[PDB]
């Protein structure tokens, strides 16, 4: 397996990145209510995710940066 | 630049009136206590402008000793500059020692130049 | 003019005044450089610190509060204060 | 006259010739260090003047060479200038049999010359006040100089004209059909 | 704008050429030109960087020149003057997929895969950007964004949706060196040679300035010895003023 | 006389070099002035050797300079050289203009020097952002054609005057040979401008951290301020070299290096950080001409500042308030130069227009009302 | 001059020694210790 | 004082043009200098409003051109201007070294200011040959070739030396670019020349057609040699009107507007006009190095 | 056009010879009709 999925998943596990994972999940869950509504596709703001992901994304690049291409 | 002349007619105007001058004053003495140039030896009149024809002519006419001290002054002040160091407080220049003395010979010439502009537009 | 050259540059009759110096080879290079450069240098930015740090705390602050506000603008709770502006 | 100020402690501690050796040592060093430094910069600049990689590259190509008419004269344009690739017959090779230790600049034969009769490699720039030479006007039967009408020999040699050498002979080297330079 | 358009910043990831004093590690420069090769070239054009370019660099002179055989190039037309074609020659350039733009962007949905030959000192990100945006494609999008029909989600692409779609799969290429072809250590290599590719210049100019950093130390701190002592006079004057 | 006065040459050169009697109190910041020569050569030198392979038709401006950069053989280093030696040029001016209005460098004696100073200035601007079209990137093209719409402002000839600019109805090859054979002279004006500079400086003598008159207290220029040059010059080319061959782009935008393309602006745009400041003011004025205008007048107003500076003791190394108001103004006009590169977003328009409010308060307001009122602290002070 | 001949003395010596320095801390990534490699 | 000698711009302006206690006796000849000066900025402005849209490229070098003469609104002007301003500017400068030779205003109190006269000549036929090179006609290119070609005859650098000036292994792009940056350049050097010469000029003043001191007898220069100036200056502009207007080509060689082409030498390589007599001296000489 | 044809002429001109265009957006070459800015033709492709 490559090195980066595995940082990744260690990362993800970390205790400063559990709660943007739990953040971005709990997100995940409350963005399919909202696509479940029928009248989804006429709101205006159709949430999403993004904002969630972001900070899960950075909050890992920060820790698996460094140690990444010790790997390689 | 700011004509000496209309300096102390705003100092006595602010200096007249007590309450202006019980609220400056103390202001006055701190602001030229933190100015730091007493600290290299300066009297405040060495600060001033000297690129001027009413300052230069004012230090034409001045006395040989003030003459002689203000350059030692601007003398010593250079070389502190020059060397990145301070006169100890007690060689610093006391606040009874900034005595204004060259203020006289700038108002003087500024009265001269003043009546020459005056009667000039007669 | 204000300066001329070397035989008059302007200044007023000087007198009294003595001038003494050593030659360069004969005085001690770099003599307190070490303990100058920390010293001196710290007392130069002790004066001169507030002067720098007031307004910069000031400029900063402004800059700060601007940008936290605009941050906070382009998220999804900054969604409807960004619309009413 | 009056008392000086005590220096005691500003007194350097070598000797008179130890402390201006040490300043003259620093100044030349310092000197010495700059002229090094501007000497690295100039010429890396001047090195700018010199050939780019895209010249160096373009240059060292290889001609289409083949079958041609014995006698025709060909052109290239090998390094801009012109490459008079002929394959001159049978009889100029006699013809440059007769040696020629005299009147002429440069005694040469085909022997260095030219690889084989079958292709003869040439540039065609001229050697006073270079320029291409005509040809089929040179005066000894190869290539003229018009400019001052120099006559270039089959060989290449100079034969008559301002020519300070002979005809120039490039560097290619010759294969199967082919011009390797 | 939103974190979104801007794109996620990416992370600094210490690549053996970041320091002051390293160089590309060439072994890195030949594999990233051999993913370049496998897979780019099929959208991606790198016109500014010829053959000869790479001989010293990632292949041997004879290496290069075989690899340019092996394409045909545009040559001067024949003394009839109908055209002709001739085997690559180390001079010429790398030659891209497509012939133009139209049919660039015609084979790729309209999207037009930019030439790589700058594209390392031609985003925010450089080298880490592309890295990032090579292992960045998320295994299923974040939800609710909805992409426009042939788009891909790519957080660190400015607005989140990318054409290019992943392409870097695990042991997508064996390398010659039997290097494991994660596709982490791919889009590391590809990384690299596109940072050179883009600054070819790079191992040459920090030995250089390392170069002009001793000589410039050396000589600041030889000018700051001489100002000292030449100033040591003025310094050290001393005044008295005894008027009567 | 000795042979460095006989001679016509020599002797100016001994003027202003070997003799020239330079105050003995001042700073390091004095040498800024000579760095600025320094890099006045390098703009000119390295961009000598540029023109020797740029080649300016619109079509071949970018792949010139990239055959620059990857087959000229330092090519990369003249390139290098000469656009961070034009970030250094304008740092060095900056830093220039700030001793100049920390000291009363401005005031009566020199304020022809200051004059002209300004003059160079504004003529730097125009050289470098001219030297930028040139490289025809995104941000070049979309830069100039930001400049030429907006000096379409102009309320009758700006119709007219557009075309001229553009030698064309956009930018296009015209624009850019122009504008190549501009930048390449106006570094020559540019050096007319530097000598008259030097003359007036000479005329009068340069300013000291203490404001007070020099004459008193002399010294050559030979063994001192040249060795004194030296380790600033030396300083400077140890930035220059730390910035030229480590992280070269640092200073400039990466969108530079997309090939200039009229049909896709690019996402934001700004010049070079240098010009960032002034952009800003341009953006916090909404009509077009009044952009302009007060654009113009964030530089043009240096020359009323020796006029509003109402102090009667020049500089302001012994003045408490005076030292407040100018660094103050110092980070507003850094506030100004960040908030160029930022997108005109909600509190951001309205921090630029303060900005810019303050910025032209600070010559207009500040320093009258600040310089008289120190005046006044001072004589009751004394007294 | 004797300056211009002493500029080669000084650009040698650290030509020379940054030559042999970088080469050494680079070793293991130039070209020329990686071709074998590939070869 | 006067505002014309308190500033100190305005004093310079005024010792060197106002008050300039030019010799009572000086003849027309002494105003040539004024016309090389007037010639050098015409060949500057001229210069800075070809290259506006001159092209440097060697594929694109003589089109450029033709585009300035046929495209540009006034480009024909300019060329012309460009071009017989530089022969005019010859023919004063031949004029002003044959004055100079023929009064002695090259002996001792001037003879520094002659050297530099010496070097801004050797300068400026740099210049004029570079900036022909430009064009990139026949003889433009073959006067490249030339040139370098002899030039390639130094001992022992001149084989590398050439390469250096080509830019390449022949007359080429690379050439012609740095040929016109060269040539864009070298003019402002020549501008600083000229006001070390003017320098010189001034230290010691001017000759006079007798040779005998001035001093006893100097005029002002405003009411006197500035309507000299004048009378000259017009003279120049009516001669220079008669050439750039009708028959501008007369002092260039037809064989210019044939685009170069290295692979073919015209029958003939001469310099433009003002060069030939040193170009004569050059083929005098048989051996190249010794040319 | 003003010097020894009105403009009516010289575009007719321009239109009885044809040019070559940009390619068609599906890549394959294409012609126009001449018009007034187009240069008058030879009737060699090239020198040779
Ligand atoms: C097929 C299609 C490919 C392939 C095989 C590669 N690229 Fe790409 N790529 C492609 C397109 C049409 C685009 C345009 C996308 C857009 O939105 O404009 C791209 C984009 C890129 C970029 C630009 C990213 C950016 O500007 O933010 C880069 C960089 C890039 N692609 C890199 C890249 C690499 C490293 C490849 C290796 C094989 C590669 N591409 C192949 C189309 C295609
Ligand atoms: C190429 C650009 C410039 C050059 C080469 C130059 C040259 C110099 C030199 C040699 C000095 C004396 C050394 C010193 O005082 O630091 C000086 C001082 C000065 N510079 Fe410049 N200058 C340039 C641009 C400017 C600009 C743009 C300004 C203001 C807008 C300016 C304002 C001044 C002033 C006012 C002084 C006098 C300083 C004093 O006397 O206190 N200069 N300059
Ligand atoms: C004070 C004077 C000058 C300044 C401040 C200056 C500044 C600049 C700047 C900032 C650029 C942008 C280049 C880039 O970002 O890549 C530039 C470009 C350029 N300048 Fe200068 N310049 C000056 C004088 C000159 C001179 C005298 C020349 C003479 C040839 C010149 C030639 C060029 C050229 C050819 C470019 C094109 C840029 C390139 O090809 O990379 N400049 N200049
Ligand atoms: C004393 C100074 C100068 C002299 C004697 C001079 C003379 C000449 C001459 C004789 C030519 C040949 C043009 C032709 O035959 O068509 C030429 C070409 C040229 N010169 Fe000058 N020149 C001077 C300064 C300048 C300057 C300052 C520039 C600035 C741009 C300049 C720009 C050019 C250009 C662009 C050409 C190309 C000619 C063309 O495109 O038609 N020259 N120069
Ligand atoms: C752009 C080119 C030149 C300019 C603008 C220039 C400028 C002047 C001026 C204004 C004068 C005073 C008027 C006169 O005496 O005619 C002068 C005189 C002179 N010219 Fe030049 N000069 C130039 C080139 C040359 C050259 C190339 C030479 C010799 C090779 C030369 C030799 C002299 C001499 C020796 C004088 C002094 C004449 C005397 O005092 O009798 N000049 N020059
Ligand atoms: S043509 Fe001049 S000597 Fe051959």
């Amino acid at each position: 397996a490559d090195p980066l999925d595995t940082l990744r998943e260690e990362c993800t596990k970390t205790a400063a990145c559990k709660p943007f994972d739990h953040h971005f999940h709990e997100c995940i869950e409350r963005v399919t209510k909202e696509q479940e509504e029928p009248d989804y596709e006429h709101k205006h703001y159709k949430e999403d995710c993004i904002e969630e992901f972001f900070h899960l994304q950075h909050c890992v690049n920060d820790c698996v940066a460094p140690r990444l291409f010790n790997r390689l | 630049v700011q004509s000496m002349t209309s300096v102390v007619k705003a100092a006595n105007f602010i200096l007249a009136r007590p309450t202006l001058s019980k609220i400056i004053t103390p202001l006055a003495q701190k602001f030229t206590a933190y100015a730091g140039y007493r600290e290299m030896g300066l009297k405040f009149n060495d600060l001033l402008l000297e690129e001027t024809p009413i300052m230069q002519t004012a230090i034409k006419r001045l006395p040989s000793e003030l003459n002689y001290s203000r350059n030692f002054r601007i003398l010593t002040a250079h070389q502190l500059a020059l060397s990145h160091q301070l006169l100890p407080a007690e060689k610093a220049v006391k606040p009874e020692e900034d005595d204004n003395y060259l203020i006289p010979y700038i108002l003087e010439a500024e009265k001269e130049a003043f009546e020459k502009a005056e009667l000039d537009n007669i | 003019t204000y300066m001329g050259w070397w035989g008059s540059l302007g200044s007023p009759k000087q007198k009294y005044i003595t001038q003494y110096t050593i030659s360069p080879y004969a005085a001690k290079p770099l003599k307190g450089a070490a303990y100058n450069a920390v010293f001196n240098t710290f007392r130069r930015t002790k004066n001169q610190f507030l002067y720098v740090a007031i307004p910069f705390v000031v400029v900063w602050s402004i800059w700060t509060r601007a940008r936290d506000y605009n941050e906070y603008l382009y998220t999804k709770e900054g969604r409807e204060e960004l619309e009413r502006v | 006259n009056y008392q000086q100020p005590d220096y005691s402690s500003y007194l350097n501690n070598k000797s008179g010739q130890g402390s201006r050796n040490f300043t003259y040592f620093m100044v030349g060093s310092m000197g010495l260090l700059s002229a090094a430094g501007a000497k690295s910069t100039v010429e890396a600049f001047l090195s700018s003047f010199a050939a780019s990689a895209d010249v160096l590259a373009m240059a060292k190509v290889e001609v289409k060479l083949g079958a041609i008419p014995e006698g025709k004269n060909v052109i290239i344009k090998w390094q801009g200038k012109p490459v008079f690739i002929r394959h001159r017959t049978a009889d100029e090779i006699e013809e440059a049999n007769q040696v020629d230790i005299k009147t002429l600049r440069d005694p040469q034969n085909d022997a260095d010359r030219v690889k084989k009769p079958e292709w003869l490699i040439m540039l065609g720039i001229c050697t006073h006040l270079g320029c291409v030479p005509i040809g089929e006007a040179g005066d000894f039967g190869g290539w003229f100089c018009p400019c001052h009408g120099s006559h270039y020999d089959i060989s290449g040699r100079i034969r008559k004209g301002p020519a300070p050498l002979n005809l120039e002979i490039p560097e290619y080297d010759f294969t199967d059909d082919e011009t390797l330079l | 704008m939103t974190a979104a358009e801007h794109g996620l910043h990416p992370p600094a990831y210490n690549w053996p050429h970041n320091g002051m004093f390293e160089t590309f590690d060439h072994a890195s420069i030949r594999r990233g030109f051999q993913v370049y090769r496998e897979v780019c070239a099929a959208c991606h054009s790198l016109d500014r960087i010829a053959w000869r370019n790479l001989v010293g660099v990632s292949h041997t002179t004879s290496e290069a020149k075989a690899m340019a055989e092996e394409l045909e190039y545009d040559d001067e037309p024949d003394d009839e003057g109908k055209p002709r074609k001739r085997p690559g020659k180390l001079a010429d350039y790398i030659p891209g997929p497509y012939e133009n733009e139209q049919a660039a962007r015609a084979a790729n949905q309209g999207a037009y895969p930019p030439d790589l030959s700058l594209i390392v000192k031609a985003r925010h990100g450089g080298s880490d950007y592309i890295f990032s945006l090579l292992t960045g494609y998320p295994d299923e999008p974040p939800a609710g964004v909805v992409l426009p029909e042939g788009s891909n989600y790519n957080p660190y692409f400015p607005g989140g949706a990318i054409a290019m779609g992943r392409v870097l799969f695990d042991d997508l290429v064996e390398y010659e060196d039997g290097t494991p072809a994660t596709t982490s250590q791919m889009a590391k290599d590809v990384s690299t040679f596109l940072n050179w590719a883009s600054e070819p210049e790079h191992d040459d100019r920090k030995k250089w300035g390392l170069k002009a950093l001793v000589v410039l130390s050396s000589l600041y701190l030889l000018s700051i010895w001489v100002k000292r002592f030449k100033w040591t006079p003025i310094k050290n004057r001393k005044f008295r003023f005894d008027p009567p | 006389m000795p042979t460095r006065k006989s001679n016509t040459y020599l002797s100016l050169v001994n003027s202003y070099l070997i003799d020239s009697p330079q105050p003995s109190s001042i700073n390091y910041w004095w040498n800024l002035g000579s760095l600025l020569g320094l890099c006045l050569v390098i703009q000119i030198a390295s961009g000598v050797f540029l023109a020797m392979h740029y080649s300016s038709n619109i079509e071949l401006a970018f792949d010139s300079v990239e055959h620059i950069m990857r087959d000229v053989n330092a090519g990369w280093l003249i390139r290098y050289i000469h656009a961070n030696g034009a970030s250094f040029f304008f740092i060095c001016m900056y830093l220039h203009i700030g001793k100049a209005l920390y000291y009363g460098s401005y005031k009566q004696p020199r304020v022809m020097l200051w004059v002209i100073g300004v003059v160079i200035f504004i003529l730097t601007m125009a050289i470098a952002f001219m030297g930028y079209c040139l490289v025809y990137g995104q941000m070049s093209h979309w830069g100039a054609t930001v400049i030429t719409n907006l000096l379409s402002a102009i309320p009758f000839i700006g119709n007219d005057i557009v075309p001229f600019i553009w030698g064309g109805f956009s930018v296009s090859n015209p624009t850019i040979q122009r504008f190549f054979a501009l930048h390449f002279l106006l570094p020559f004006i540019l050096a007319a401008l530097v000598c008259m500079h030097l003359m007036a400086l000479h005329v009068h003598g340069s300013s000291n951290p203490v404001g007070i008159t020099g004459n008193i207290d002399r010294l050559p220029m030979h063994p001192y301020f040249i060795f004194k040059d030296l380790i600033t010059v030396f300083v400077f080319l140890l930035i220059f070299s730390l910035f030229v061959f480590y992280s070269p782009n640092t200073l400039g935008h990466p969108d530079n290096y997309i090939p200039g393309n009229p049909m896709v602006t690019p996402p934001s745009i700004v010049p070079e950080w240098y010009l960032l400041p002034f952009y800003a003011i341009l953006r916090s004025i909404p009509d077009k001409l009044g952009g302009v205008i007060a654009m113009f007048g964030a530089i043009l107003i240096l020359l009323s500042l020796p006029y509003t500076d109402r102090s009667i003791i020049r500089g302001n190394s012994f003045k408490v308030l005076s030292k407040l108001a100018f660094y103050l103004f110092v980070f507003n006009f850094i506030l100004l130069g960040n908030l160029g590169q930022l997108h005109v977003e909600v509190p951001y328009i309205q921090l630029g227009q303060f900005a810019t409010a303050y910025y032209f308060a600070h010559y207009i307001i500040v320093v009258p009302v600040i310089s008289t009122l120190e005046n006044i602290l001072y004589y009751i002070g004394t007294q | 001059a004797t300056i211009f001949g002493g500029a080669f003395a000084f650009q040698g010596f650290f030509d020379v020694a940054v030559n042999k320095w970088w080469e050494e801390h680079n070793k293991a990534k130039l070209w020329k210790n990686v071709k074998g490699k590939f070869l």
